[PDB]
DNA sequence: GGCTGATCGTGCAAAAGTCGTGCCAGCCGTCT
DNA sequence: AGACGGCTGGCACGACTTTTGCACTCGACTAA
């Protein structure tokens, strides 16, 4: 990383034209996600992390 | 004058420099909407 | 029979061992206990908006970023400025070194001259001395910000240059000998240097409340002190009535056995939890009985307390008392303090008094606070104050308490009046 | 055999730690 | 300008605290 275009790459966009929508697939959903939640816990008040 | 975070500072700097050029970006509210749709079992994406 | 103290006979074993469930109950885990209970309830199946904050405070990181955007700089210069902004402490100092910054740049074209120029530009910012990482550097920048018309400016600059050590030790005589400055005229310059706003970046930090949830609440309104635990914080488990009403009706031996085992485990856990709650309430009542004397006597005259003394006030073993005292907090009108904070060592005093270490430290701190700034109280001089108190104490060991209160050395605490 | 199942079960103790208080070695501020 | 003086500060031995690592054999039989 040379860090000059690294910041520049943050500000980028596509044409975004002709958006569609259809049904979903579970494997696609896993692709969208990066991890799975497994506890109902949200936040700790002991350390606020 | 909207949620485009990258556009607000750009426009402010342009006005300070007297550029008067408008850079669109793409509103973050649309991103929120897209994430909400994806939160459902719904496939949606933006093509080219 | 008869009354006697013969020492040879038969006996039995001590208290029966392997009470792991009771051992866990004796220790207080607070929310961790709640998490363990949640895990067990997951294991045991027979147990049971439009308004948003919407705040985008800059925190001076966004302010610094806006200043960088609003300032004219090259792409390499802008990247260097952003990297510098990344390594900024909350107090307003640079966390990383200049050589560290250059290494993080990882550019052969990047040079120390460019880093110095950026730092000068970084110094050229509001507030002055941004990410200086050096008190003298930040102080020098702040002094350079002001005009030269003010008196004692060059002398203050000279002192900030290389005379910081004498001020650190408050070595006024040594500083006068070295710098050859005007006597007692340097006091005004010292005061002005004290009026330099150290850590100017501290204003960026915004206060955030510390959510402290007490366990026991005490009112003592019009006397009649009554210890009450936080009912909201009190855990409560429910038995699955629908599951309860399906055990006998089951025609499967395996299902019935599983239901019976789950019910027995849930009953044992509920009994353990109730026993722990009752023991905690009893311990709190006993402590409040002891603390009532302490509360009336006040923090300065707090009485010494022993773990065995409290264990006597209860019927359980002192091990249970120690386990319960762990992770124990309570709320009182005076304030909220840990249960273990009540206990303190007993210092032999004149007339045979036993003096609480914490109370002795508090009284010593109060006395030291009421001391002449020109002449700080000496540790040997503290023996005179202790004698005036009418209670014997350990002045030699009193330095340990003084350091515990983070009290600076009396010689180091000496300053011009 | 092979543990095998089970009333009923509110410390304890023992090595470990930790502090209380004093006790000696150095050090600078100083004035002879 | 070298020595008293109180500080400072760690090191030591007693003196209070403390945590964890600990479940027999039942009363069912169990018979080869």
């Amino acid at each position: 990383k040379d860090l000059l275009k690294f910041l520049k790459a943050q500000t980028k966009t596509e044409e975004f034209d002709a958006i569609k929508i259809a049904l979903a697939s579970p494997d696609m959903i896993r692709s969208w996600s990066f991890g799975e939640v497994k506890k109902p816990e949200t936040i700790n008040y002991r350390t606020f992390k | 004058k909207s949620d485009d975070v990258n556009g607000r500072t750009k426009m402010y700097k342009n006005i300070v420099d007297g550029n008067h050029q408008m850079e669109p970006g793409m509103p973050e509210s649309f991103n929120v909407l897209l994430k909400e749709i994806r939160s459902l079992g719904i496939n949606i994406e933006l093509e080219d | 029979m008869k009354q006697g103290l013969q020492l040879r006979l038969s006996q039995q074993l001590a208290m029966t061992p392997q009470l792991q469930q009771a051992i866990r109950l004796l220790q207080l885990s607070t929310l961790e206990l709640q998490q363990e209970l949640q895990q067990a309830l997951e294991s045991n199946p027979l147990l049971e908006l439009p308004v948003y904050q919407g705040e985008t405070t800059q925190t001076l990181q966004d302010y610094l970023m806006w200043q960088v955007e609003l300032t004219p700089f090259t792409d390499t210069d802008r990247a260097i400025a952003t990297s510098i902004v990344d390594a900024v402490d909350d107090t307003g100092y640079l966390t990383i070194q200049i050589e560290d910054i250059v290494d993080s740049i990882g550019d052969d074209e990047i040079g120390l001259e460019e880093v110095e120029a950026v730092l000068k530009r970084i110094q050229r910012f509001d507030p002055v001395g941004v990410a200086a990482k050096d008190l003298r550097d930040c102080l020098l920048i702040q002094l350079s910000q002001f005009a030269k018309e003010t008196p004692w400016l060059e002398e203050a600059r000279l002192i900030i240059s290389d005379h910081l050590d004498l001020l650190a030790n408050h070595d006024f005589r040594t500083l006068m000998r070295v710098t050859r400055l005007k006597e007692e005229v340097l006091k005004e310059a010292v005061n002005l240097i004290q009026s330099l706003d150290p850590r100017p970046g501290q204003s960026i930090q915004t206060s955030e409340p510390e959510y402290v949830i007490p366990d026991v609440l005490v009112r003592k309104v019009s006397g009649r002190w009554t210890v009450e635990l936080n009912a909201d914080s009190i855990p409560r488990l429910k038995i699955n009535q629908q599951y309860a009403a399906m055990g006998n009706s089951a025609r499967n031996d395996a299902d019935g056995q599983f239901i019976r085992s789950n019910l027995q485990e849930a009953r044992w856990l509920i009994k353990s939890l109730e026993s722990r709650n009752d023991t905690l309430l009893r311990v709190s009542r006993c402590i409040v009985e002891q603390q009532q004397a302490f509360f009336e006597q006040g923090e300065e005259y707090m009485k010494p307390m022993v773990l065995a003394d409290i264990a006597q006030a209860v019927e359980m073993h002192e091990s249970t008392i120690s386990r319960v005292t762990t992770q124990k907090y309570l709320h009182s009108p005076r304030g909220i303090f840990e249960l273990k904070y009540f206990f303190s060592s007993h210092v032999n005093t004149e007339g045979g008094g036993e003096a609480s270490s914490t109370a002795i430290r508090a009284l010593v701190k109060k006395l030291i606070a009421a001391e002449n700034p020109a002449k700080p109280l000496s540790d040997s001089k503290l023996t005179s104050m202790l004698s005036e108190q009418g209670i014997m104490v350990a002045r030699r060991t009193v330095a340990k308490y003084r350091e515990s209160l983070s009290i600076p050395p009396s010689n180091q605490r000496k300053q011009l009046v």
